């Protein structure tokens, strides 16, 4: 009941987005391609239009993110503004080091989306919720499963995937008061889609923005490719 | 009757004769002795299909409503340990004459 | 006493289940009646699992076991340089006792998100096809993954060995220690590849931490982590080492075995869920601490043997994850002549240029260009000459810059040497040179320099960079010996 | 004689539980003994269950085995013959005589479990092998007390291969060797005795020098996963306290693994991936650790491998690779264009690969040889596709010259003599360099290739040119 | 210069690790001589069967 | 456990070992053949010189390729 | 007296786990009350495991079982030449008793290494 | 002529799970090599002295889908000296019996054949 009746588009600030692939407001968004073409370049920037056309924060989380990425983001996070320690910031860190044990990597997605739903529900926000990467997600609760004697499903993966996708996916939507748009990267094992983690992801997903070494090799910026591109929301 | 089996009665109530429980440990004893000609406790106290710290659990309810429970809720654990559930009988037997030799084993002074 | 000692209940398969030791640690170390050690990885309500150091022969039933009240732990120090021990830290080259500087515990967590730099310090590789392509940095973890007998080990045995040109100096904070994992490799093996390093002089910096394969499972699943601390030393005291776990695939196979004589639940291929725990708690270990911390610097080559190429196996799935790169090798390339043969197709670096030598970046920055446009027109080379001249020119170059990057073994050139290369090459001065002679070219060409240019070569070693005034010096120079050539 | 009595109390197939009383539990690795009518049914202790209870290993058949039979401790590992006295003789893994001549008078009886050799004790050496095969001596030439790996699917040549070894190294050799047949056609072993007695190595009523011990697939699980212990054994002895130079010849290896892997599901161990042990990496090492060169005498090892499936990624080859020196991969593929032995030039390689040990020429002739043999392969899908005339100038030059050298490294076996019709052919190193060299050079532009077939030196392939155009 | 070096070191830690070796041994049959005398402790002295069902009864307590 | 600790016993058995000068102790002849052979795979690892004596030097001539 | 006698615990599948026969040898031939045969396979303590040459829905729980003391073996002998017989070597053919010479075990030592011949007859 | 070991082993394999054995892969017991090398070796040429009798055999196997990669198969052509392989394909193609001559070979050779036609073939 407290579920919308209505998709809208979230304006969010890039022509490449709102008039190729556009963000759903409370829907998500795959993210692909790694570091090269300015993945992070693209995050805080999504960051810092919303935080003036919606004055909605952000929140970034990172499951099995690797120490060394994590210190870099933070530092330039400072030089680029979305963070300062002096000021205001507008988006909060959440990291899940890889150095720690299934358990906590796969709590770590929940604690930044608690964190994103607070803004929602009680200042009313249009707020980001960042995950890179929902794969990780997948692989750490495979883990615990493991570790627990459950029986391995299909592939690998444990049974009770399926229910777990959706006990952080279902999370985020827009209620009557605020909303919650998640951006969460993908990765596609051994570049398959028939996979269950990536068949899975997708069933949630609403729009996916690629990132092409082929376009910032152009020299276009952001490295959005039109062509790969797509949303759901794309119709009169 | 032989000596190892024997001994863990022996090696059980040998702390509790110090208390002198084997009243409590002899009487309890026999209780193991009819829980194994029960056919339906064969397939209970022999049962692979429970574990071996599952099995142990149950065990209390034949420890805590037959006898046992003091000088019992011990060898209930180990009798079921190993599984040795099946010639403990002849352990409890051992205690019977174990038993009596505890009377003389005390300084008879008074 | 029950609670400080045990009996054993059951032994087998290098793995015995102990009973008491209620007092007893996760992990612990344990002695036995016999005199061999283990340490209890499960501790159950009822018994205590312990896996065994050597031959389960000495241990019987009944034996008794006491605690030792430690975790695995090793000893430390710029002591066990030039000396070569085994995962417990105990001496096998017959030198005598060693004398480390203290102990640290086979585990210790890696560095926290604020106490690190970016990666800024190139670790010079003497591969010209690695230095000029895959750039690797102090703290950075670059993977070594290949199928067999393709040249995963020459890549970081080369490493080791062009460190004399460092480690003989002055200056610490430019020198680099290296620490060499010998995991699931026969003793003659070893023997061997300890044997080449004397050779060349190069033991007076190397630790060898040796697991041999004969040698029990948990030996060679602490090596790794053994080994780990023993350069964190370096790292935390603000120094430079660098360690190649060779090779991470037999430490997986080592703890899959253990995982599953106790009983754990098999996942994936039957390894267990911890295992990914496993490598992500190694790798993160090393590092780059930032100026506050010592400025102390930790560098992981870990290696991975493929079957067959399928780098979508679980193991190496998890591996090529944590790493920050990979430097993938082919046999096939290997027959053709390109050695090393490293697919600049595949081997990347994240970090690239961030830890390279400017000097080279200068002629490194065009040389993936021509390289990337050479695989694209590969399939035209096998035609007739009907081919454009376009397209031809790729060819061309190609040909002569992958005839280049071909370098003997043993054999690490300095940046100052590779340059002139580099540059020559990227220009296309080699191009009316036969594709048949570039290799006596390498030769006859620096020993010219180093008699008429020398000069020019050893401004750029000491600079460091090329100037509008080099960059025409070194031109006319060149320029002058293809012309006698 | 104080001997400790036991008592059979399960039998499962190959595997014997015996129940000994307290405070008498033989350690692991200790064999037993059970007396019947027939003969004697050794067992190895495997585990130790608990409650005084032992679990062993069949070493022969386990039909008969009644519940409660009294065994006898041995009281230590099974204990094979040592010393020049197992010369000339057929052993099997219980280290009793087969081949009716009598009992063994051995000075000495050692243990067949043993551990490995010091990291001191290892000794390296650079020394090359010279066997007479052109396609090896040229590509990957084996060391001198060195580990040799023959790696091959079903029917691609392992075991002629290692035969031909045998008829030009064993005789010419003035020391001991072993073969251990480890899980083959008893009917392989009949032939090779035969031989032995013909080429007269081995002599009846003479001296040998070559010991022989058989645990064949005809034999239980138990007798395959320990019968390479038991020759093992025997060679190590005149490794360390005869101090001499010794050749083993181990075939097949892969029955160690294999062997071993079916009763440890029944030992109660979690199969690992494929269905292999758990233990592969550790047994698979504690085998090959012991068969090597020590500083008290030198050992030529020549194990041939089984490829499971013609499957190189197979766990059981894959582990043994880092075990070996020089390793002979034959390929199928090669076996059914004709051309024999089927070794892969390009993924067979060596340690003595080196310019600084076969000679600067040796080496640049070598890789010569294998940069031609892989362009050929590269360009398979133009000469199918496009014919031989699209090819360039320099290519067709080259191509030709790939097909002639291919054949070039077929030679005829004088123990595949039956199979090819052509009298064995034995090339020397030093004129097998001197042979592809003169090839690569163009000097035998003219020269057809089925010259090259089946050809032993070069002088051969200029004579069979000649006799072909009568 | 390089030889004398190595040399002298050689027959100087050869020392050390002989010393080592002999210390490790000696207390190897040491510690192990511990066992023998404890299994002669228990096995003999009635009196260490009294030291038995003794501390062993203070199991059952505490647990629960 | 209280009990557990009555250490003591152990103390005593390690006091009387200790406490004999006379060799190692309760010998049996194997620990002269292990030692022996400890002392064999050192020399396999040092060197077959006279570990008690300074060394000899006869330096090898330069060579020149 | 369960020395050469037995109580079926256990059937079906064709298994019967029966309790007693501690003299019964590996691999041995057994009879139950029912008439149909049996083989031991598994020799545990508690129980022994038997496999059925025929249905099982004729054993059942406390039966008597019976040994036969022997290894499994079949007739052999020219005898045979002609006739079609089973596992065990009774006639199925229905032409008479099978006239055997000998008969020899199921499971049988391969030939000896020494006693062979190098085939040559096609 | 054994027809078929491949039904033998799935017979024993039953026998193998119904005992409560544990199996090794494909649920077969992990001894089923030993189920057939046991069997095939019994099989052979005599010593003149035992009677120059001999005992020759004929193993038939089933493959899937042309798979000759299986478990079982691949058991028994490490045992059998050479195998004659047949191939659906060949056999509607016109070749009877439909014997690949790539795949199939004797490891006895020549020396079995007819020394007649030995020299014409
Ligand atoms: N750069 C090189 N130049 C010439 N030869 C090389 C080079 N690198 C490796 N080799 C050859 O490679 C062989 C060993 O290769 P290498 O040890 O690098 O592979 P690996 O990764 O160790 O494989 P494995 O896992 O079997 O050890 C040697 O025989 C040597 O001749
Ligand atoms: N030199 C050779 N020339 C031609 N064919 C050979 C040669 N050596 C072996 N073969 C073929 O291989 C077969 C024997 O294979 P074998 O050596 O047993 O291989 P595997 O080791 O795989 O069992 C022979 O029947 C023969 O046809
Ligand atoms: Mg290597
Ligand atoms: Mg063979």
């Amino acid at each position: 009941a407290e579920q919308s009746t209505s998709a809208e588009i979230l304006e969010t600030g890039i022509k490449v987005v709102d008039l190729l692939a556009p963000y759903a407001r409370g829907g998500k968004i795959g993210l692909f391609g790694g570091a090269g073409v300015g993945k992070t370049v693209f995050i805080q920037e999504l960051i810092n239009n919303i935080a003036k056309a919606h004055g909605g924060f952000s929140v970034f989380t990172g499951v099995g993110e690797r120490t060394r990425e994590g210190n870099d983001l933070y530092r330039e996070m400072k030089e680029t503004g979305v963070i300062n320690l002096e000021g205001e910031s507008k988006v909060a860190l959440v990291f899940g080091q890889m150095n720690e044990p299934p358990g906590a990597r796969a709590r770590v997605a929940l604690t930044g989306l608690t964190i994103a739903e607070y803004f929602r529900d009680e200042e009313g926000q249009d707020v980001l919720l960042f995950i890179d990467n929902i794969f990780r997600f997948t692989q750490a609760g495979s883990e615990v499963s493991a570790l627990l004697g459950r029986i391995p499903s299909a592939v690998g993966y444990q049974p009770t995937l399926a229910t777990d996708m959706g006990l952080l996916q279902e999370r985020i939507t827009t209620t009557k008061k605020g909303s919650v748009t998640s951006v969460q990267a993908v990765y596609v094992p051994a570049d398959d889609l028939t996979d269950p983690a990536p068949a899975t992801t997708f069933a949630h997903l609403d729009a996916t923005t690629v990132l092409s070494r082929g376009i910032s090799e152009l020299g276009i910026y952001p490295a959005v490719d039109p062509l790969d591109s797509k949303s759901r929301l794309l119709d009169a | 009757i032989y000596g190892i089996e024997g001994r863990y009665a022996t090696a059980l109530y040998s702390a509790a004769s110090k208390q002198n429980k084997l009243e409590q440990v002899e009487k309890e004893l026999l209780r193991v002795g009819q829980i194994l000609k029960e056919p339906k406790m064969a397939a209970s106290l022999l049962n692979p299909y429970v574990k071996r710290s599952v099995k142990v659990k149950s065990l209390s309810d034949m420890t805590a409503k037959e006898k046992f429970s003091p000088l019992t809720s011990n060898l209930i654990n180990l009798l079921a340990e190993n599984g040795r559930l099946t010639n403990t009988p002849a352990v409890i037997s051992a205690f019977s004459t174990m038993m009596s030799v505890h009377r003389g084993e005390v300084p008879c002074t008074v | 006493n029950l609670n400080e000692t045990g009996r054993v209940l059951a032994v087998g398969d290098g793995i015995a289940r102990v009973f008491g030791l209620n007092n007893i640690q996760a992990e612990e170390l344990v002695e036995f009646s016999s005199g061999v050690k283990g340490m209890a990885l499960n501790l159950e309500p009822g018994q205590v699992g312990i896996v065994l150091f050597g031959s389960d022969r000495l241990v019987k039933e009944g034996e008794l076991v006491k605690r030792t009240g430690n975790i695995v732990d090793v000893p430390v120090g710029p002591g066990l340089l030039g000396r070569v021990v085994d995962a417990l830290g105990n001496p096998i080259d017959g030198k005598g006792p060693i004398d480390a500087a203290g102990r640290s515990r086979a585990q210790v967590k890696a560095p926290g998100i604020l106490p690190r730099r970016s990666v800024h310090e190139p670790v010079q590789t003497g591969l010209k096809a690695v230095d000029a392509l895959v750039p690797i940095g102090r703290g950075q973890r670059e993977l070594i993954i290949g199928d067999r007998q393709t040249g995963k080990t020459a890549v970081a045995l080369d490493t080791i060995l062009n460190q004399k040109r460092w480690n003989n100096g002055s200056d610490e904070s430019k020198k680099l220690y290296c620490v060499y994992v010998a995991v699931g490799q026969k003793r003659s093996t070893v023997a061997q590849l300890v044997q080449t390093l004397e050779q060349h002089d190069a033991m007076k910096y190397s630790i060898i931490v040796a697991a041999t394969a004969s040698e029990a499972a948990p030996l060679q699943y602490l090596a790794p982590f053994t080994a780990a601390s023993i350069g964190e030393w370096f790292r935390d005291n603000g120094k430079h080492a660098l360690i190649v776990y060779d090779d991470l695939s037999k430490q997986a196979v080592a703890y899959r075995q253990l995982s599953l004589l106790l009983r754990r639940p098999p996942g994936r291929e039957a390894y267990p869920g911890d295992v990914f725990y496993l490598h992500s708690r190694l790798l993160e270990r090393a590092a780059k601490l930032s100026e506050k911390e010592g400025s102390g610097s930790l560098t992981a080559l870990p290696v991975i043997e493929t079957q067959g190429g399928d780098v979508s196996a679980y193991i190496p799935t998890n591996v090529i994850s944590i790493t920050d790169g990979q430097i993938f090798l082919e046999a096939e390339l290997f027959y053709k002549g390109i050695r090393p043969a490293i697919n600049v197709g595949l081997s990347v670096s994240r970090v690239g240029s961030a830890a390279q030598v400017k000097a080279l970046k200068q002629v490194a920055g065009s040389l993936k260009l021509f390289l990337a446009q050479y695989r694209e027109v590969a399939a035209f080379a096998q035609f007739g000459s009907d081919l454009d001249a376009s397209t031809k020119q790729t060819l061309v170059r190609g040909e002569r810059l992958t005839q280049l990057l071909k370098q003997n073994q043993y054999s690490p050139l300095a940046t100052e040497e590779q340059v002139p290369l580099i540059y020559a090459g990227v220009n296309g001065h080699l191009d009316g040179i036969e594709l048949s002679r570039i290799g006596e070219f390498e030769s006859s060409f620096l020993s010219y320099l180093k008699s008429n240019h020398n000069e020019l070569l050893t401004e750029i070693r000491e600079k460091g960079e090329l100037s509008k005034e080099l960059l025409a010096s070194l031109k006319s120079a060149t320029e002058s010996f293809v012309a006698t050539f | 004689s104080t001997p400790i009595t036991g008592k059979v109390t399960a039998v499962i197939g190959a595997i014997v539980d015996v129940h000994f009383e307290q405070s008498e539990l033989p350690a692991i690795l200790n064999a037993l003994e059970i007396k019947t009518p027939q003969g004697k049914l050794v067992l190895e202790v495997a585990q130790h269950l608990g409650e005084n209870t032992v679990r062993t290993i069949a070493m022969d058949g386990t039909e008969g085995l009644v519940r409660g039979e009294k065994v006898l401790d041995t009281g230590g590992p099974i204990s094979v013959p040592v010393g020049r006295e197992t010369l000339g003789r057929i052993i099997n893994v219980i280290g009793e005589p087969i081949d009716e001549r009598g009992p063994i008078k051995s000075k000495l009886r050692k243990p067949i479990h043993a551990d490995p050799p010091s990291f001191a004790e290892q000794s390296t050496s650079a020394e090359i092998l010279e066997t007479g095969i052109k396609v090896v001596d040229l590509l990957a030439p084996y060391a001198r007390g060195g580990k040799i790996g023959l790696f091959g699917g079903a029917g691609v040549g392992k075991t002629v291969f290692i035969q031909e070894l045998i008829n030009n190294i064993a005789k010419a050799h003035g020391g001991f060797s072993v073969f251990t047949g480890v899980g083959e056609r008893t009917r392989e072993g009949n032939d090779l005795y035969r031989e032995m007695k013909e080429t007269g190595v081995i002599n009846l009523e003479g001296e040998s020098k070559v010991a022989l011990v058989f645990g064949q697939m005809n034999e239980p699980p138990g007798a395959r996963a320990r019968v390479a212990l038991t020759g093992l054994t025997i060679a190590e002895y005149f490794r360390d306290e005869e101090g001499q130079d010794v050749l083993l010849f181990i075939d097949n290896i892969f029955r160690f693994t294999q062997a071993g892997s079916e009763v440890s599901a029944l030992l109660g161990r979690i199969p690992s991936a494929v269905g292999y042990q758990p233990t592969l990496a550790t047994d698979m090492g504690l085998l090959q650790e012991r068969i090597t060169t020590t500083k008290k005498g030198s050992v030529t090892s020549v194990q041939a491998v089984y490829v499971p499936a013609d499957d190189l990624t197979d766990p059981a080859p894959a582990t043994t690779f880092a075990h070996l020196d020089a390793t002979t991969v034959l390929s199928r593929g090669i076996s059914e264009l004709g051309i024999y032995p089927a070794v892969d030039p390009l993924d067979s390689k060596s340690r003595l690969l080196d310019a600084a040990v076969v000679g600067q020429e040796h080496y640049d002739v070598a890789s010569k040889v294998q940069e031609t043999l892989q362009t050929y392969k590269s360009l398979q899908d133009i000469i199918a596709i496009l014919g031989m005339d699209e090819l360039s100038e320099q290519d067709k030059l080259t191509v030709e010259r790939a097909r002639k050298i291919q054949r070039f490294l077929s030679q005829p076996f004088a123990v595949a003599e039956v199979f090819t019709g052509i009298p064995g052919k034995l090339v020397r190193l030093k004129d097998t360099v001197a042979s592809f060299k003169a090839v690569l050079e163009g000097k035998y532009d003219n020269i057809p290739e089925h010259a090259f077939y089946m050809v032993g030196g070069i002088e051969d392939v200029v004579a069979k040119a000649e006799k072909l155009a009568a | 210069l390089h030889r004398v070096y190595r040399e002298v070191k050689n027959r100087l830690d050869y020392h050390i690790s002989v010393q080592n070796m002999m210390r490790q041994k000696e207390q190897e049959h040491m510690i192990n001589w511990v066992e023998k005398r404890v299994v002669q402790s228990i096995s003999a002295q009635q009196e260490k069967e009294t030291i038995a069902k003794c501390i062993a009864d203070l199991k059952l307590l505490s647990k629960k | 456990l209280d009990p557990v600790q009555k250490f003591v016993d152990k103390i005593r058995e390690y006091r009387t070992k200790r406490q004999t000068s006379g060799g190692p102790v309760d010998a049996g002849p194997e620990y002269q053949q292990d030692l022996d052979r400890e002392l064999f795979k050192l020399k396999q690892m040092y060197g077959k010189a006279d570990m008690n004596t300074f060394p000899n030097f006869t330096f090898e001539d330069p060579k020149f390729e």
